[PDB]
């Protein structure tokens, strides 16, 4: 969160399966933009 | 001088007999062998190979009869390197004569170890079989000799009758040797000498001196050739002439002149040796087989016509033109006029014709 | 090879070169560029201590279980070497870790998510 | 976070860095920070990026000043010492800023993208146009004190090429080959041109090749010593053709000099300096065979009118010759097959023609 | 009275097969220019090569009694094996 940049934390849902990014998708208002390609797909 | 642009080759082989031929003493071996190698780096670009080629065989052919080419085992040698890459006709003759002249010394044991036997004999014979189809010594007049030869002459002729139901033999009597003596003069001599010189030299054992004929038929040699060997007679000075003054040399010769023998003949040192030709069979040996190196030319090609022609048989006169040459004439430079002229030969022989197809071709009979 | 390592709250640690070579950072400022007291203002002991330690152990260099040992402590504990790592910029470390950041969505929900990251 | 308090605070930090006043790493990491600071709060990386690239804009931009109308001396130790001084600074200010070249740039897939690639590419603004040819020309006067020059500017010189090398473009060997290589090459294309020629007015073609031989291997140690190998091949081409066959012709004539004396040395430094050059043997292997063809040729003649009567004198007189000529094949023409040729076709080109015959 | 004896002498002899090289065992007459064709038709431009030539595998013939009288397949008849030319 707060202390977590986008950079870093984008690296985290560079593992995750594709599918998975719907997961993370909602868990909040950041992490939606974020699922949407920057770095994935 | 003489009209020869091929002289050279003749010199690139009259060199090598000096250098194996008897020598006043003998050769370093080293030296002999690594001088030869030199006279190939010059003969691997001799133009007309094909000269050399026979000289070298009539310088041999007489190194061995007389045996006069000391170190054996050097022209032993010379042979190996005149094998190599230049044809492989040298391979089959040349050794041959020198392999010839061996089994015929093995023969001189054939005569001795047996000769113990019960085989009765004075005289010092040993005798040289020569390979006919080899030593380009011609026959021509028959010469038959007297005394002390008719005793080994038969003896052998029968003794070789032992080895060859149909063997026949020729003597040759334009080249074997043999030694004299001279209980008679002054001084004693060992003349050494020829068949032919052995001869009238002895003509003097009989009644004093005789004449050109009276003299000739005696041995029924060759008169015109006789004189030749006369001459020299003459000019050692032991058959001399009735009048002092005269250019033995020059003089001409008839049959009605007196040649006897010089009561006396004083002489620098004993056996004196004697058989050096006449003078003009040493410019003969040139020309006879000097000219005879045309027979090849044009022989040789009689046939070297085909051997490219194994894949020809319908080809354009533009294209021969040197179609003989390429694969072929690494012997010899043919000039510009002497090509055309030996093919009008072959046609007279069952060979090559004018293809009735085009004004340009050949028809090979084979 | 003897490299000092002042953190940013006081502990020093005499560490081996290669030892900090693993953390691009400095592994820069040290060789061509050297330096000697490598001060580093936003990475505590406290953290540098697991830090210089887990890159003691990496020099030798599918989700690790080695470091799953090592890497299984509190979360705040963990979201601080995530920050130490990139400071320092060493890939590998951040790597693994950053991984198990990951390893808490693996087989959760939204709602879910929140309820360990609140 | 605060920029009004915190990038001052590194603006100073970038200039006293681009200044070496040698900081303290107590410097450094604060420094670095101050950028992963900024650079954490997926942009944050732009604004920093362009206000450094200002920053070296102007200082550049603003030293220029102190370079322009530079002599040549004078202006070498101005650039060379201003490069060094710079690549420096200017990579430890990557590593300083280096937190801003893995992310924020990575983010690109236009102009805005490396850092010590910008230092490289911002000092092109200060090659181009400004010193280039200046800086250059002050490299030619120096490389031309290949008169009896001085030894140092060694540094002078190498110090361009070290920077028009690596400046060697990264946008998105060329520069280096486009500002320099190519005037260096021309220049010396003359000066050898000059040399040459006025050289052999007044000198020996078997001096001048000394000179020739020399000048050649000369250049060879330049290029090893300080200007950049790639020039290398090249600079041997041109000189090559300048010093020894543009000459090709004083040689061809001199050439059968020698052959008729026996200056072995020289016929042969010859062989080794024609060859250099593109099929330009052609003459001396023809030249050389007329030679020996005309020397077995006189020789077996002082012998033979009354004298080919003599069988061995004679195939001794043709293989003599044959040994002096075989002998200076493999020795002075290093047993180059053309020669030997030349050996052959001459010794069969007399062996077989001449007075012992005709 | 007078004398010279013949101290020491030496020999040598070509060889030969017999006695055939009167002929060449195809044209048995004499030793002239005959070789069948040259003798039964006058009037030519071969009957000035016609002269005397030896082979290796003993024989004996004349010099036009090599192409008018020999090709086949092989080698000489009687005694094959191997042939050599020279002999020129
Ligand atoms: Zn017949
Ligand atoms: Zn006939």
């Amino acid at each position: 969160w707060d202390s977590l940049p986008d950079e870093l934390l984008l690296g985290i849902f560079s593992c995750l399966c594709l599918p998975e990014l719907l997961k993370v998708s909602g868990v909040c208002k950041r992490w939606y933009r974020l699922a949407s390609d920057e770095s994935l797909w | 001088m003489a009209q020869s642009s091929s002289k050279s080759p003749e010199l690139l082989a009259r060199y090598c007999d000096s250098l194996l031929k008897k020598s006043s003493k003998n050769p370093e071996e080293a030296e002999l062998e690594d001088t030869l190698n030199q006279v190939m780096v010059v003969f691997k670009y001799i133009e007309d190979k094909d000269v050399f080629q026979k000289f070298y065989a009539k310088m041999l052919a007489k190194r061995l009869v007389h045996q006069n080419s000391a170190s054996d085992d050097a022209e032993a040698s010379m042979i190996s390197k005149l094998k190599q890459a230049c044809g492989f006709e040298y391979t089959s003759k040349l050794q041959r004569m020198f392999q010839d002249i061996g089994v015929s010394k093995d023969l001189n044991e054939q005569f001795k170890k047996h000769l113990t036997n019960s085989e009765p004999l004075d005289l010092d014979f040993s005798i040289q079989v020569l390979s006919s189809g080899s030593w380009p010594f011609q026959q021509s007049c028959t010469f038959a000799l007297p005394s002390e030869l008719e005793r080994s002459y038969q003896r052998f002729t029968a003794f070789y009758a032992s080895r060859h139901s149909g063997r026949k033999l020729t003597w040759l009597y334009q080249l074997s040797k043999g030694e004299l003596v001279t209980n008679c003069f002054k001084n004693r001599y060992t003349l050494q000498a020829s068949t032919f010189q052995m001869a009238i030299l002895l003509q003097y054992n009989t009644e004093d001196a005789y004449t050109v004929q009276q003299l000739t038929d005696s041995t029924q040699i060759k008169m015109d050739i006789l004189a030749q060997v006369l001459q020299i007679l003459l000019k050692s000075k032991l058959l001399v002439l009735e009048d002092e003054n005269a250019n033995v040399d020059e003089v001409e010769l008839k049959p009605d002149t007196l040649i006897k023998l010089y009561l006396g003949y004083k002489n620098k040192k004993l056996r004196v040796n004697i058989n050096v030709p006449m003078k003009t069979e040493q410019k003969q040996e040139q020309e006879t087989t000097h000219k005879n190196i045309e027979e090849d030319r044009k022989l040789l090609i009689q046939a070297a016509i085909v051997r490219i022609m194994k894949m020809r048989k319908v080809l354009k006169h533009q294209q021969l033109l040197g179609e003989v040459l390429t694969q072929l004439s690494s012997r010899f430079k043919p000039r510009v006029p002497v090509i055309k002229k030996c093919i009008d030969i072959l046609i007279e022989k069952e060979y090559l014709e004018r293809v009735d197809g085009e004004k340009d071709t050949y028809s090979y009979l084979a | 090879p003897s490299i000092k390592l002042q953190s940013s709250d006081g502990e020093i640690f005499e560490v081996d070169v290669e030892i900090a070579k693993q953390s691009v950072t400095i592994k820069t400022m040290l060789e061509d560029l050297g330096m000697d007291p490598v001060p580093l203002p936003n990475v505590n002991a406290a953290i540098l201590k697991k830090v210089i330690q887990w890159c003691t152990h990496h020099k030798d260099d599918d989700i690790p279980v080695w470091d799953q040992e090592f890497l299984k402590v509190d979360q705040g504990t963990l979201f601080e070497l995530i920050l130490a790592a990139n400071y320092l910029d060493i890939k590998g470390l951040l790597d693994v870790t950053c991984k198990t950041v990951a390893n808490m969505i693996k087989g959760k929900t939204p709602e879910e998510i929140r309820k360990t990251f609140n | 976070i605060g920029l009004d308090q915190i990038w001052d605070d590194l603006r100073a930090g970038i200039q006293q860095v681009y200044t070496r006043q040698s900081m303290a790493k107590s410097r450094y990491m604060e420094l670095y920070t101050h950028v992963y600071n900024y650079c954490t709060s997926q942009f944050v990386g732009l604004e920093l990026y362009k206000r450094l690239k200002e920053f070296l804009k102007n200082y550049l931009t603003n030293l220029l000043k102190d370079g322009e109308d530079l002599m040549d001396e004078s202006v070498l130790k101005f650039y060379t010492q201003q490069w060094e001084d710079y690549r420096f600074s200017s990579k430890v200010l990557n590593g300083i800023c280096a937190y801003l070249n893995r992310h924020w740039v990575r983010r690109e897939c236009k102009g805005i993208y490396e850092i010590y690639s910008l230092a490289l590419v911002t000092w092109r603004d200060c090659l181009f146009r400004p010193l280039n040819k200046q800086v250059t020309n002050a490299v030619l006067k120096l490389i031309e004190k290949e008169r009896n020059g001085e030894t140092i500017n060694t540094r002078l010189i190498s110090g361009v090429v070290q920077s028009y090398v690596e400046l060697g473009l990264n946008e998105d060997l060329t520069v280096y080959k486009e500002s320099f290589e190519s005037q260096f090459l021309a220049d010396t294309e003359r000066f050898y041109t000059r040399e040459s020629t006025e050289f052999l007015q007044q000198n020996p073609v078997t001096e001048y090749m000394k000179k020739a031989e020399a000048r050649l291997l000369e250049e060879q140690r330049r290029v090893q010593v300080y200007l950049h190998e790639s020039t290398q091949d090249e600079l041997a081409r041109k000189c090559e053709q300048v010093l020894i066959e543009k000459h090709l012709e004083i040689f061809h004539t001199e050439f059968q000099n020698l052959l008729d004396a026996d200056k072995n040395e020289d016929l042969g430094r010859m062989y080794n300096l024609v060859s250099r050059i593109q099929d330009g043997l052609g003459e001396l292997k023809k030249l050389l065979e007329t030679h020996i063809h005309n020397q077995g040729l006189a020789a077996i003649e002082k012998c033979g009118e009354a004298a080919l009567n003599d069988p061995k004198m004679y195939v001794q007189t043709v293989l003599d010759v044959h040994k002096k000529y075989n002998a200076l094949v493999m020795s002075a023409f290093n047993n180059d097959a053309g020669f030997v040729a030349a050996l052959d076709k001459a010794c069969g080109r007399f062996i077989n023609n001449n007075a012992v015959t005709k | 009275k007078k004398r010279f004896e013949v101290k020491k002498w030496n020999a040598v002899a070509l060889w030969a097969w017999d006695i055939v090289v009167d002929n060449c065992a195809i044209c048995r007459n004499h030793i002239m220019d005959l070789c069948i064709e040259c003798q039964a038709n006058q009037a030519s431009a071969t009957s000035e090569e016609c002269t005397v030539a030896w082979g290796v595998c003993n024989h004996a013939f004349h010099f036009h009694c090599i192409s008018r009288w020999l090709k086949t397949r092989q080698v000489c008849p009687l005694d094959n094996r191997e042939w050599e030319f020279q002999k020129y």
